[PDB]
């Protein structure tokens, strides 16, 4: 087994930057057989460079593979707003194979602070005995941050999972929505619902304070 | 033989749609007259004038018609009248038009074009034929204790055995 | 060109087995290695194994060997994959992919790379049965707002506000394989506070196997 | 030599699927292209599509991609043209248009033209039911009279004037599709009304989908 | 896309007259990959000429193709009576192999007039609720037979099941008839029915005229 291990992190580059990736493996693939696979979520993962050197008819020339032996290389000179996705490479050498680890390239604006909000649980689901306290992190950059809820003066981890959108191409920022599940009888008790969010832009953990009643 | 040597290489694309307009068979088979009778003579005459002149002409033709076979051997083109190479058209400075060359230019004018750098091309060709291509082929079959063990290359093998 | 119209996504009891199809169209069903790949819904990609229909050469998986079955039936010109022991960690998208060839066609020399592909369907196992959820006004210069499509079955729903008239500034959030046997979803947009009573923000949801598409008020 | 036998006549519904066949017997079946051509009855042709039997190399008509699945069989020597989503505007006669060749029968150099053909099958797509009609003779120097067959379903209806013995200017007519998707025909003979009260011109109407054999004398 | 327009639309040709048929292509259909087809009722479209210069086996010798380059042409010198059906061409230079739409060669006779015997409606169809006013045109030349469905001596729209025969081999001519399809009590209130016809083999429209029940 050849554990293919590409290793740049988030390729947070500006539109128009040289998208150079690490693109290595555990050991050397036989006969340099590597294919280059662009991928978008929900679409077809598409071949770029077959044999890691030659490109088919129809694939754009700005895709360009290089390297040999154990670790290959992909460079992309111009960064278009549609190529900002996750990139992999995959061996067709030894009879067993695995794909790339995952490198996301994005639109790069500067670092920023959000407009934080939290939703109280709605009465329409509270009358069924199902509370849901939902935070919101609107128009922040970068995506990577941390969310520490204070539900009755305590840390929560296991009920408030996180749903985070990718970089919306209009505003070039991200959006987070953490959602904790609860019931109505606990909603009659809990007064503190304050997600203490930490970020480059959220240096101090702020709240949008509300209690049981609004 | 030589029947369209004055034509342009587009009308001498006609020449190499036939046996290079019969040039090679006229090279080796115009020997047939001195091949038919260096021996039909049964005469003494006690000395020979042609015994050196015909022999020198004959072995001159033979060494000239072997140097070119060895030079096609040295560029991996042995047997093939028209073959392609891995040497690119380099920085060589007669860079010009495709539809000028193979439409309106004779072979002789083409020889007048690239009369220089011809030994540069001849030195250049074997480099890409050998110094990496033969060494890449030497890299092919040395290390593969797993040459019997190939799992994702069967498709090319099947295509290849039919075509 | 080469079209690989995969069969649709499926729901099924866990612990049982599963079959999927991949009907090719164009090129050649045989003489080129059709194969099969995975990707967990959020992870990178993963290759499993393939088949070559002219010689039934099966090149199977390093780990899933013994539980995978790939066939090739050229007489009706399809290709099936049979996995077993359905489970929440068999949940991945399963793309069917064919090897490409040199030149613009489907007959010449192959390349060794997964050039032409198929649409793919997420092969996700089902725990519960269907459920129509309820949609809520999530109360907050700029008033935040959401329509929580929470604890439903099955995935997915979409969210469009005022029948898609409000189109910019949208921020949906993906459905979750959560810890209740159901599925939840969130979706927010950005409106001002002063236009609460003037413009009534009415999200529209589309849950197609549970059949609930209601207009829902947001007037916090 | 080469034989091209299909199935029987088919009456179908919109949105359904039909499985027509073309059983080849005699000649090199696997090497030559086994194709299909539809035609609305008595009109122009457009190529439906076709595969090769030897490698199952396929290519569909781009106006039918996603609507047709053309199989190929090396046991039955057929092609199961499974047209999906049948239309009344794709109601047509389906000749199986095998490509042609030289010979020697069916074993020489293939030509690319469709020399060897089947008799075809008129797939009728309509949502009505089988109904047998009555007779409609027409009441009025050589005149003409005839017996109309209106309000029947489905095709065909066979007619005979004086039971095949009177062919003195018989004139049958092509079909028509009415406003409810309704079939009809007409058949007249150019005999006058002066020789009508002297010798009876009797017409015989039949409906082979329902076998209602009616005779009818025409009166002055 | 290769588009085919068979030229002309039709050719009213006597048995023995020169047949100048042609089929027109748009792009380069190389290697002269054009054929010629003919369908008779009860028969399939039969390949009469393949390759647009080559000749099939079993076909007659007066069938001959001509033309090359981009446009092609079917040639028959003397027309035998079995050579009169619809005539298609077909290109098969590419994947898409569409046909010619069909220039039908029909027999041409001398001038022939129809015999308009319009019919009062039949009681067996009156009792079910349909007025069977029928116009019938027997043995006219040419095919240009334009009947006027003159409802109250005026052409309406929606009461014509237009069925016209093929050129009958008895006397080299066509036939045309169709039935009125209106309401029964509507026919009980009409005034006039007289199909004053129009033909190009006319000097005057031959007319029979009647009313409701007369
Ligand atoms: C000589 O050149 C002319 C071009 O003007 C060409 O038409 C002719 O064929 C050439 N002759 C030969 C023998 O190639
Ligand atoms: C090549 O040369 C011909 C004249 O022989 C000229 O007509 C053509 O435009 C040239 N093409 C280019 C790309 O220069
Ligand atoms: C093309 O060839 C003709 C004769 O071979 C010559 O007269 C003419 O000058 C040529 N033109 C070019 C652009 O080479
Ligand atoms: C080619 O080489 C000759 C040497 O005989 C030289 O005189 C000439 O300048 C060179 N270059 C050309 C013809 O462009």
């Amino acid at each position: 087994e050849i554990v293919l291990t590409q290793s740049p992190g988030t390729q947070s580059l500006s539109p128009g930057e040289r998208a150079t990736l690490s693109c290595r493996a555990s050991q050397s693939v036989g006969n340099n057989k590597l294919a280059w696979y662009q991928q978008r979520p929900g679409q077809a993962p598409r071949l770029l460079i077959y044999g890691a050197s030659s490109r088919p008819s129809g694939v754009a020339d700005r895709f360009s593979g290089s390297g040999s032996g154990t670790d290959f290389t992909l460079t992309i000179s111009r960064l278009e707003p549609e190529d900002f996705a996750v990139y992999y490479c995959q061996q067709y050498g030894q009879s067993l194979s695995t794909f790339g680890q995952g490198t996301k390239v994005e639109v790069k604006r500067t670092v920023a602070a959000p407009s934080v909000f939290i939703f109280p649980p709605s009465d329409e689901q509270l009358k069924s005995g199902t509370a849901s306290v939902v935070c919101l992190l609107n128009n922040f950059y970068p995506r990577e941050a941390k969310v520490q809820w204070k539900v009755d003066n305590a840390l929560q981890s296991g009920n408030s999972q996180e749903s985070v959108t990718e970089q919306d191409s209009k505003d070039s920022t991200y959006s987070l929505s953490s959602t904790l599940t609860l019931s109505k009888a606990d909603y009659e008790k809990h007064k503190v619902y304050a997600c203490e969010v930490t970020h480059q832009g959220l240096s101090s953990p702020v709240t949008k304070s509300f209690n049981r009643g609004e | 033989f030589l029947g369209a040597a004055g034509s342009t290489m587009g009308a001498a694309s006609m020449t190499l749609t036939v046996q290079a307009r019969n040039l090679l068979s006229g090279i080796v088979q115009q020997q047939s007259n001195l091949l038919r009778a260096p021996e039909a003579q049964q005469h003494l005459l006690k000395l020979t004038v042609w015994g050196i002149k015909q022999l020198q002409a004959r072995v001159l033709a033979v060494e000239r018609y072997l140097r070119d076979q060895q030079l096609l051997g040295i560029w991996g083109c042995s047997g093939k009248l028209i073959c392609c190479t891995n040497v690119p058209w380099n920085s060589s400075w007669s860079n010009r038009n495709l539809s000028e060359i193979w439409d309106n230019m004779t072979w002789l004018q083409w020889d007048k074009e690239i009369s220089n750098y011809t030994q540069i091309i001849y030195g250049l060709l074997e480099e890409s034929q050998n110094q990496q291509e033969k060494n890449e082929q030497d890299l092919l079959a040395l290390d593969k204790w797993a040459s019997l063990w190939n799992w994702f290359d069967i498709s090319n093998w099947l295509w290849y055995i039919k075509l | 060109q080469v079209q690989l119209v995969q069969s649709g996504a499926e729901v099924k009891r866990p612990g049982s087995s599963v079959t999927v199809s991949c009907k090719a169209s164009g090129g050649s069903f045989s003489t080129y290695a059709l194969s099969w790949v995975r990707q967990a819904p959020g992870r990178g990609l993963e290759w499993m194994g393939g088949v070559i229909p002219l010689l039934t050469i099966t090149n199977y998986a390093p780990r899933f060997q013994g539980r995978i079955t790939i066939t090739a039936d050229r007489s009706t010109s399809t290709a099936y994959l049979e996995l077993n022991s359905l489970r929440p960690e068999d949940t991945a998208v399963y793309y069917c992919a064919r090897e490409g060839t040199t030149g613009w066609g489907w007959l010449g020399k192959p390349i060794g790379a997964f050039a032409h592909w198929g649409q793919g369907t997420l092969v996700t196992v089902s725990s519960a049965s269907t459920k129509g959820p309820s949609v809520f006004p999530l109360a907050p210069g700029t008033a935040a707002l959401g329509c929580l499509v929470k604890d439903y079955f099955p995935e997915p729903v979409t969210v469009s506000w005022n029948s898609g008239a409000l189109t910019s500034g949208v921020h949906t959030f993906p459905a979750v394989l959560q810890s209740s046997g159901l599925y939840s979803l969130s979706s927010v947009v950005t409106v001002p506070s002063s236009s609460l009573g003037t413009q009534t923000y009415i999200c529209n949801v589309n849950h197609k196997p549970s059949n609930t598409k209601v207009d829902k008020k947001v007037e916090p």
